[PDB]
RNA sequence: GGGGCAGAAAAUUGG
RNA sequence: GACUUAAUGUCACGGUACCCAAUUUUCUGCCCCG
């Protein structure tokens, strides 16, 4: 006749839902499905704050399952004395049905007691159950009842105000996921509570018969989940800060506004996130990058000026204003308050509708009328039951996500909306879940959901789950599931996650698609969570053996645990390790299992427990099964994904760009490598250098586009229910993908002495032929060469049920990556990022093997142009020209709007490429800018800058940009393009002076030049790549004797051009192109290398390393979709003849770089047409190329009177290629006699470098009373005018 | 002005949407850019959007609606997703006032027929007094030009549904030609409470059906019509039933080989209808007695039209891969006709008699009436020439045969004392197959069973007595899934027999080492394309093996041999020299069909594919014995190839359920499933 | 007599 | 002990926030007169 205080605490996240009484939770369908949780209700008025409690009929319905359970155990007994089955029926006729139903089934056995139970003596089922008391289905007095369980109130440990239910809930959205398909069908919210602390409930039973008293505290014992929660039951005895940072963030947003600058507030707010990443000391020890050396303005944008102070000061004393808040929660509400105010200000709250996609789905909770059943279950006398445990670790071999909604979503209290409004978005576009102490976590839903995958994979059949139900399904997954219990996980670790981005190309282009760029959260891999595995039944399936073998990994097997959300992209493969298994029997050792509770709470004692150690009851379990004796496993599991592994080999410097790492770290560079962070686990913290990789997400796309590219399907305008081959392998909206890919790492990082390089890249305008206005910039690559080339390994997954046709697409995809036509990372048209070769592992399949193993002269223009001969020809060596002239075409430019697309390899077009050689006829300068010491001799005198030859890893070379940049100049000065790299500055504006057809092409609407159309624009990429070109034979380094290094030569002063000398007296206009003539004037530099020494300043000039005349280098053009004519006016841009060359490099003025570029093969090839390796392309069909680029030209002109027909092209019929050929003939090529002489004038007698009576200064030659300006313009004009007699 | 020109871009679209000449994908393309269109002018002109924009929205939002195909037997949430976005945009339309008077008369009959729809499709949500207020409101307005819209004629006939009086517009009503006969007949019935030109107008419906696929929307209003003449006991249902079963059936006459039907939710309550008006006429009294022979021979050919067929799903439909190229075509026509149907109706051997058995045979169908809640069992008499039919409840016996299956599905050799209980439960429940009268003593019975009955061991029954008789003890029993099925000429003729096996668990080493299988078709470890090699008419062949059970679809249940196994539509395909084959099959039944959960259930086994094939007769397991049974089996059956299995069940031991009831659970599980 | 430029322009989410 | 349960009947451990997208396109480390 006593009372029982008992103690619930949970050790799992349990589930909440509101309280309606019994009517109202008819009306609503949350509060339907929110049976057999825990309830919440409101105190006062305005729904902030309650109370939360547990019913006592869910107590009395788990402790009657638990006796049923533990008498069924007994076969009918407990203690001695026999038991009745009891009574779970109720006819309609007399009484009301009691408020809730029975769906599963009720175990039974063979009553033995030989008596029926009356009301004066009964069995302890009978009395504990109240089916003979005086109180039923109404309520009265609380005397009457035979057993009472009182209802269940939150433990509050400190006595506070009414507690809220922000401080003890939070939402999130579940799934439901079908299995053909691999795509959700619905989905339903609920609230997950607090267990670390509010995780305890204390209430009272009552109990007046001493008879069942032993069962009772037996049965309490037993329950083992109530509220989606592992338990135990015992017997006992800052608006402001906000409201701050968004005014400091407003006065940062006005700084930024005033400046012009508001596009980089953007930028800054994912700066100010990834500040997150490291320590506080980035912004105390002032670890953010400087500036370049000796400029007034500082960083890009860490030194702008707000309010009279640099933004890193301003950030100190925000910093120091908002210390109580931590590092972390101060850049996030930064970054996402200056995302917000920048979302405000440019005018777009971005707001996020959604057609058709929401179908949240609850399960009709209410029984439809009919179907009131009773379902016995009898085991047999003698079988045995037994638990089972499964103790190990999870650990992450990729990068993994768990995706949850946006915060100001899951907030419990207020998720009341409308189909009509409109959801503001945040900052993150996918979030990953936390803990609140934001650790990651692994929860119970998926690794259930996961568990079921691959129960229904191994059975081969199972149900899709359904929702509305009256009869338990008898599928053999559903009856094994409902054994099984798990436990949800967290990790011991607390860092910020990694941002990683994402884009999408527009096929048409292949450039960047309009709203095509996110980011998603990832964690880092290496990481490590606990896993515990429950089965209570009568032996172990074989079923679930094969899937735990499945699942973990050993030497040679790896595991194969998909959790997670981003399987395509291969985020989430688990592994499973440090597995223990152990046995509990029930029938023998029921009172130690009471007893100990069956070490729910304590399993993470269990994994370093030792083998003496182990409590009562509790065995090793020895019997459990290999690998390869279990049938479900190599039949149904093993066959179901297979790993191709491969290494490829890039022979050139790879970039796949950051551009965020770069502007929070030291360098002050522009755009720099990608680098993962991993994890450790011998020692716990994450790992002391990072590793650089390649995406997964770039080279699925590669496959991707080569896929589409060779079928066709990219060129469809809509994949909506398709069923094209592209969709097939690689999923739509409505299937999943096939195949999933993983990262490319690189494997041999440690062979390299400075593994990054440092480029930097200019553009050169075409008037003034000087650099333009802040169009300066660097790359940070990592340093691959031919002769030491980079190593990455990667590995992507096919699933089973694949056809022939797929894996001759996929082995056609590695072949063309093989062969070089998709480049990776960025800048790959001016050489980065070409791959070299490929390797493949010899434990791939063996018909992948015999797929990719399957599918493995002295050309010369003889074109002679006559020269101009009355400067050099006339008179030997007498004359002085000016360095560099003026080419003046017209005004017209042809314009084109069909332009040619990428989306497919077209028939009548051409693909391929030219290998090319190039010969020094004049001594060559290409600087090393990495090291402005370079050499030596900056400690000796302060001041001289010194460069060395460009290398990288020791290797002479010539980067591909600089190739480019001349035969896109020589291009557009043959085709009459555009002027492609111009400015507008002062003396009105030179912008303003040139007519309006030669402005560069913006958009593609009013169509493309010929350069903008084969070498490409902004909104359109080109059609040809250039790469890297390597030294290869000949003699090197041109000595001069008396200098401190023997190769080297210091230059003369070189300044900045003037285009006030061009473009005198207003009323006159931009002579067109710049170029430079071909003399050896680096003869003047070398002999008078003393009184460049003393004389000038070491300030001013530059030592340089160089290379004698003689030299081949080597180097490739690749092409694709390429007409006839645009072939053969690039194959004579390339080779225009004898007697005409090149010029590259640095002190073109002075006479050096000439360069001589003759083909030596050209290869095309058609994949339209069935197969064969690529041809070979003879003279004959070059030659008939070079005669339809030079009928074009001829009809672009527009004179056609001259003939049509198979003769040679004499191409000075054309009044500017004739004048282009004047300014580029080598006039001391063929074993002539005759050196002109070219120098500039000398700018007021009596100064450097005079001849005595030569007459040739600028005073002389600019002051209008000899040559006026007319004759000045005139003389530029002309190439090869002399200027010393002045013709 | 350019917005002018995006809103009638908009229309045109939808109207190039409202042609019946276009098909149903160009249909999803056109109206969801339409819907791109209007939600991005949406986006731009948020507040300051015109009422006729939310108007268009809604409107979109209708045909969306129309073009959602239902797949499962359930609606799915997109549609009323759609219905309720659609209710929400016009209603915050018509709190945007002051538009013309057109526009405020179409935005109200815009939300008539969106909550029409709705309430169609949902009636917890949209209840009958809110559309009571709607329509009444809308019919204030004056939505009444029944000369030029059918919208306002379906707000008439569904308010002279709920009960607002309209005779004041009956004449309007009538002379209207775009009011089809169904509409006039409901106006006859509801308004004017004349029953003539309702009951010619009705024939002329039922007349029309009769070339109309069965996914078209007529059907089921059709069916609703009768059910609710039917509510409230009229006297005209009871011809509309019969008239819409006969169309029904020479509708779905025009099908092949590959039975499949349209599923949509009131076929089994039209069929239950048309079964309780023909019950009940003849109930009436009736001096002739052919009349009510004909009366009960109608009754059982109601029964047999409904077991026909098997009624797959459209995910199934949409699933199931392509082989054979022609029955891919049949499959395609049948597809993208119902499809075709479903949007147009919204956009504006030859086969036996039933007296045709073989002389001292007595056959018996059932039909589980679930309007009703009963049961009825129908007897054909060659002998006498006579018809009789009986009734019976099914309640507990559904009660007691799930109890038997979750006892064997957990404990599958110990549920014997459960299984006991089932029979002596049929035993009692029907107590008709018993008594002389209804079934004579000494005669062969087939049963032709219909829903889980299939499943139910009808030999095995126990007679409610004290020392009882099984059934099997005096009759020989056969089985047939459907009447249909069954089929003449026999003709075996031949001596070979073949042997197939795949799995090695089971020990059939001594049955291998037999000398009967000496052909070279005899195989251990036999595959697919080893099968279908069988050359010319086997008098016996046995197949050895495992099965898994597809949980959709019946033509995706496997034999599982080497190669992938046989499925249900490959045995259909590929398998063409078994004709007059008596097979014998080792897999059990509850391998090949799923367990089920509902009282209703049509899933077809491979046994039935091997009778549409034309082997002479199946002897299959219904549940899991040891393999020495099987192994018993097949050597009586070798030694003896024309006893008859009653024998061997009464030999081993089939009538020892009171002592020993694991023999009784081992003997019992034989079944043939071939007519002669 | 004397050094400049040292990044610029888009895309920041949609099915 | 009110807020806050009904007692001969709760599978919610009956449901993976899932599917689809290449951080990319263009650019000579160049160079003279007040
Ligand atoms: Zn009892
Ligand atoms: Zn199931
Ligand atoms: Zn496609
Ligand atoms: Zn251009």
């Amino acid at each position: 006749d006593m009372n029982i205080t008992v103690e619930l605490t949970f050790f799992e996240p349990y589930r909440l839902v509101e309280w309606f009484d019994w009517d109202a939770r008819k009306k609503s369908h949350s509060a339907m499905r929110g049976q057999a949780f825990a309830q919440w209700t409101w105190k006062g008025k305005g729904r902030t704050a309650g109370k939360s409690f547990i019913t006592g009929t869910l107590v009395r319905s788990a402790v009657i399952k638990a006796v049923e359970e533990l008498l069924s155990l007994n076969n009918g007994k407990w203690e001695g004395v026999p038991c009745c089955n009891g009574s779970f029926q109720t006819d309609e006729s007399k009484g009301k049905k009691p408020s809730f139903l029975r769906k599963r089934h009720t175990l039974q056995w063979q009553a033995n007691n030989k008596n029926i139970c009356d009301k004066e003596e009964a069995c302890p089922f009978c009395i504990l159950l109240g089916r003979f008391d005086n109180a039923g289905k109404v309520h009265e007095r609380n005397k009457d009842y035979d057993i009472h369980f009182s209802n269940f109130d939150l433990d509050h440990k400190q006595e506070k105000n009414d507690l809220r239910l922000v401080d003890i809930a939070s939402g999130r959205i579940l799934n439901r996921v079908d299995f053909d398909t691999g795509k959700a069908k619905d989905y339903f919210r609920t609230w997950e509570a607090d267990y670390e602390t509010y995780g305890t409930y204390t209430g009272r039973i009552t109990l007046r018969n001493e008879h069942a008293k032993k069962l009772l505290l037996a049965s309490l014992g037993f329950v083992d989940k109530l509220c989606g929660a592992l338990c135990r039951i015992e017997v006992i005895k800052s608006e402001d800060h906000n409201d701050e940072l968004r005014k400091q963030a407003e006065v940062i947003v006005e700084a930024f506004k005033q400046n012009d600058k508001l596009e980089k507030i953007r930028i800054l707010a994912d700066a100010i996130r990834t500040l997150r990443l490291h320590g506080e000391g980035v912004i105390e020890k002032d670890e953010l990058p400087d500036g370049k050396e000796e400029r007034d303005k500082g960083h890009h944008l860490w030194d702008i000026k707000v309010q009279g102070t640099a933004l890193r000061t301003k950030l100190k004393e925000l910093w120091q204003s908002n210390k109580d808040i931590g590092w972390r929660k101060f850049t996030e509400m930064l970054g996402s308050n200056l995302y917000l105010i920048y979302k405000k200000e440019t005018g777009g709250v971005s707001t996020r509708f959604r057609i058709l996609g929401d179908t949240e789905y609850y399960s009709k909770a209410h029984d439809s009328e009919g179907s009131d059943l009773f379902i016995p279950v009898t085991p047999p006398e003698g079988i045995e039951t037994k638990e089972w445990i499964i103790v190990g670790r999870l650990k992450a071999a990729t990068p993994f996500y768990f995706g949850v909604q946006q915060p100001s979503d899951s907030i419990p209290g207020k998720e009341k909306k409308s189909e009509d409004s409109l959801v503001i978005n945040e900052h993150t576009s996918f979030n990953i879940l936390l803990d609140k102490e934001n650790r990651y976590r692994i929860p119970r839903s998926a690794l259930r959901g996961a568990l079921r995958r691959d129960l229904r994979t191994a059975f081969g059949s199972g149900c899709n789950v359904s929702l509305g139900g009256q009869i338990l399904c008898n599928c053999k997954v559903c009856i094994e599931m409902r054994r099984i219990t798990l436990k949800d996980s967290v990790s011991d670790f607390s860092e910020p996650p990694e941002i990683r981005y994402r884009i999408a190309k527009n096929p048409g282009t292949a450039t960047v698609e309009d709203g095509s760029l996110f980011d998603i959260e990832v964690g880092p891999e290496g990481l490590t969570f606990p896993f515990v595995l429950r089965y209570r039944g009568h032996k172990f399936p074989e079923q679930l053996s094969s899937v735990i073998r499945y699942w973990e990994e050993n030497d040679g097997k790896n595991g194969m645990a998909w959790l997670g959300g981003l399987d395509s992209t291969g985020k989430g493969r688990f592994a499973l390790k440090d597995i223990k298994i152990f046995e509990w029997d029930l029938n023998q050792k029921i009172n130690e299992y009471i007893k100990e509770r069956g070490m729910r709470g304590k399993e993470k004692e269990l994994l370093e427990m030792g083998e003496s150690s182990l409590p009562d009851g509790l065995i090793p379990y020895k019997f459990f099964e290999e690998r390869e004796c279990l049938f479900p496993y190599k039949e149904n599991l093993k066959p179901q994904w297979s790993e191709v592994q491969y290494t490829i080999e890039v022979g050139s410097p790879l970039l796949t760009a950051d551009t965020i790492s770069a502007l929070t770290e030291p360098g002050n560079r522009d755009a720099i490598a990608y680098k993962k962070r991993v994890y450790n686990d011998g020692n716990n913290a994450i790992e002391p250098e990072p590793r650089f990789a390649v995406k997964s997400e770039t080279h699925r796309g590669i496959f991707r586009t080569a896929v589409g590219r060779r079928t066709g399907d990219l060129g469809k305008e809509d994949h909506e229910d398709c069923t094209c081959d592209m969709c097939i392998i690689f999923g739509n909206e409505h299937e999943s993908s096939k195949i999933r890919f993983e990262d490319l790492e690189l494997i041999n990082g440690n062979e390299f002495e400075k593994l990054e390089k440092h480029i930097d890249h200019v553009a050169i305008d075409r008037f003034t032929g000087g650099a333009l206005d802040k169009a300066k910039f660097d790359t940070y690559p990592l340093a691959g060469s031919p002769k030491k080339p980079l190593k990455l390994k990667g590995r992507f997954w096919i699933k089973k049920g694949f056809s022939g046709d797929h894996k001759l697409l996929i082995t056609t995809a590695l072949s063309d990556i093989r062969d070089g036509l998709y480049p990776l990372g960025s800048k790959g048209g001016v050489g980065y990022g070409w791959v070299a070769g490929i390797s493949i592992d010899d434990n791939v399949p063996d018909d992948f093997k015999e797929m990719i193993n399957k599918t493995e002269g002295p050309i010369n223009n003889d074109y002679v142009h006559p020269g101009h001969q009355s400067p050099k020809q006339d008179h030997k060596n007498k004359n002085i020209y000016y360095p560099h002239y003026f080419l003046d075409s017209g005004s017209k430019v042809y314009r084109e709007k069909d332009i040619i697309t990428h989306e497919e390899f077209t028939e009548e077009l051409l693909s391929g490429k030219i290998n090319c050689k190039l010969e020094t006829l004049t001594p060559l300068i290409i600087p090393d800018t990495s090291d402005e010491n370079g050499l030596k001799l900056q400690g000796n005198k302060p001041g001289h800058k010194n460069y060395k030859f460009f290398n990288i890893n020791g290797e002479l070379m010539i980067p591909g940009s600089e190739l480019r940049g001349m035969l896109r100049t020589h291009f557009e000065a043959l085709t009459k393009s555009c002027f492609a790299i111009f400015g507008e500055d002062s003396t009105k504006t030179l912008g303003g002076k040139l007519d309006k057809a030669l402005h560069p092409c913006t958009g593609l609407s009013d169509g493309l030049c010929p350069g903008c159309h084969l070498f490409g624009t902004t909104d359109y990429k080109g059609r040809v790549k250039f790469g890297f070109a390597k030294y290869e034979n000949g003699p090197e380094w041109l000595i001069t004797r008396g200098n401190n290094p023997e190769r080297s030569l210091t230059l003369g002063v070189l300044e900045s051009p003037r285009p006030a000398f061009s473009i005198p007296d207003d009323e006159s206009e931009i002579p067109g192109r710049k170029f430079y003539l071909h003399h050896n004037g680096w003869r003047i530099i070398r002999q008078k290398q003393l009184e460049i020494r003393e004389t000038v300043q070491p300030e001013r000039n530059v030592t340089t390393e160089v290379m004698d005349k003689g030299n081949v280098f080597s180097f490739d053009v690749r092409f694709e979709n390429l007409r006839e004519w645009e072939l053969g006016l690039l194959l004579q841009s390339l080779d225009p003849g004898k007697n005409i060359a090149h010029k590259l490099g640095k002190g073109k003025p002075y006479g050096f770089g000439s360069v001589k570029i003759k083909i030596d093969s050209l290869h095309t090839f058609k994949i339209n047409s069935n197969n064969d390796k690529i041809k070979r392309v003879p003279q004959s069909d070059i030659r008939e190329y070079i005669n339809k680029g030079y009928q074009k030209l001829i009809e672009w002109s527009g004179n056609n009177s001259i003939q049509k027909g198979n003769v040679l092209p004499q191409w000075h019929v054309i009044p500017h290629i004739d004048k282009l050929y004047k300014l580029l003939w080598v006039p001391f090529l063929n074993d002539s006699k005759l050196e002109p002489d070219v120098r500039y004038p000398v700018l007021n007698e009596e100064s450097k470098g005079y001849i005595e009576g030569s007459d040739y200064t600028y005073k002389k030659l600019g002051d209008k009373d000899n040559l006026p300006y007319k004759t000045r313009v005139k003389g530029l004009t002309t190439p090869w005018s002399p200027w010393n007699p002045f013709q | 002005t350019r917005e002018d020109i995006d809103r009638k871009e908009a229309e045109r679209l939808l109207d190039e949407a409202f042609n019946p000449r276009t098909k149903p994908v160009d249909r999803k393309k056109i109206i969801n850019s339409a819907l791109k269109i209007l939600i991005g002018l949406y986006k731009e002109k948020k507040d300051d959007l015109t009422s006729a924009s939310f108007i268009s929205i809604a409107r979109a939002y209708y045909l969306v609606s129309i073009t959602i195909l239902p797949k499962g037997t359930t609606i799915p949430e997109k549609k009323k997703e759609a219905l309720r976005k659609g209710i929400e945009f016009i209603d915050r339309a018509i709190n945007k006032f002051n538009g013309s008077i057109l526009d405020s008369q179409r935005a109200f009959r815009i939300k008539s027929v969106l909550s029409i729809e709705f309430n169609r499709i949902d009636r917890e949500k949209c209840d009958n007094i809110k559309l009571k207020n709607l329509l009444n409101e809308a019919v204030d307005k004056g939505c009444t030009d029944f000369d030029t819209y059918e919208w306002d004629i379906q707000i008439a006939i569904r308010l002279c549904e709920l009960g607002v009086d309209m005779e004041g517009h009956f004449d309007n009503l009538i002379k209207s030609n775009k009011a089809n006969d169904l509409q006039k007949a409901k106006a006859y019935y509801f308004i004017k409470k004349d029953d003539h030109k309702a009951k010619e107008h009705m024939d002329k419906c039922t007349a029309s059906l009769k070339y109309t696929p069965c996914s078209h929307r007529l059907w089921d209003e059709t069916v609703g019509f009768i059910e609710r003449l039917k509510g409230d006991s009229s006297t005209l249902w009871r011809d509309f039933a019969i008239k819409t079963y006969r169309s029904c059936r020479v509708q779905e006459k025009e099908t092949g080989t590959l039975r499949l039907r349209w599923y949509w939710s009131r076929h089994r309550v039209l069929y239950d209808m048309a079964f309780l008006a023909v019950k009940e006429q003849a109930d009436d009294e009736e001096p002739d007695v052919n009349v009510k022979q004909a009366k009960i021979k109608k009754l059982a050919e109601i029964s047999d039209s409904l077991k026909s067929r098997f009624s797959l799903r459209l995910s199934d439909m949409e699933k199931m891969p392509k082989s054979d190229d022609e029955s891919n075509h049949e499959f395609k026509k049948f597809l993208d006709k119902c499809v075709t149907a479903y949007q147009d109706g919204y956009v504006i051997a030859k086969l036996l008699e039933l007296t045709q058995v073989p002389e001292g045979w007595v056959v018996v169908h059932f039909y589980l009436n679930k309007l009703e809640g009963m049961g009825n069992a129908i007897v054909f008499d060659k002998c006498a020439n006579s018809w009789q039919y009986k009734e019976f409840q099914y309640k507990e016996l559904f009660e007691v045969f799930l109890t038997w299956q979750a006892n064997y599905n957990l404990y599958k050799e110990n549920a014997a004392e459960h299984l006991v209980t089932l029979c002596k439960k049929i035993g009692e429940t029907m107590p008709f197959l018993f008594c002389d009268n209804f079934i004579p003593n000494g005669k062969d019975v087939l049963f032709v069973p219909h829903d889980f009955l299939h499943r139910l061991p009808l030999h095995g029954s126990i007679e409610n007595k004290t020392n009882g008789k099984l059934f099997l003890e005096n009759h020989s029993c056969c089985y047939l899934p459907a009447w249909s099925f069954a089929s003449e000429k026999e003709a075996s003729t031949s001596d070979e027999y073949v042997l197939l096996k795949n799995f090695d668990q089971g020990h059939f080493e001594t049955l291998q080492n037999n000398q009967i299988w000496g052909t070279q078709s005899v195989k251990d470890g036999a595959s697919s394309d080893d099968l279908e090699n069988i050359r010319n008419n086997p008098r016996l062949l046995t197949i050895l093996c495992h099965g898994e059970a597809n949980m959709s679809n019946p033509f995706r249940s496997m034999l599982k041999l080497a190669n992938g196994g046989i499925t249900y539509l490959e045995i259909l395909n590929s398998v063409k020299g078994l004709k007059g084959s008596q097979v014998i099959l080792g897999a059990c039944e509850t391998d090949l069909v799923p367990p089920l959960s509902d009282v209703m259930d049509e899933h077809y086994s491979v046994a039935t594919a091997l009778l549409l094939i034309g082997a002479a007769g199946v002897v299959g397991t219904m549940w899991k014995v040891r393999s020495n049974k099987t192994k018993s089996l097949i050597e009586w059956k070798l030694e003896n190839i024309e006893y008859k299995l009653n024998e061997w069940q009464k030999e081993t031991g089939g009538a020892a359920y009171k002592d020993h009831p694991p023999t009784f659970y081992r003997s019992i599980a034989f079944r043939s499933i071939g007519f002669p």
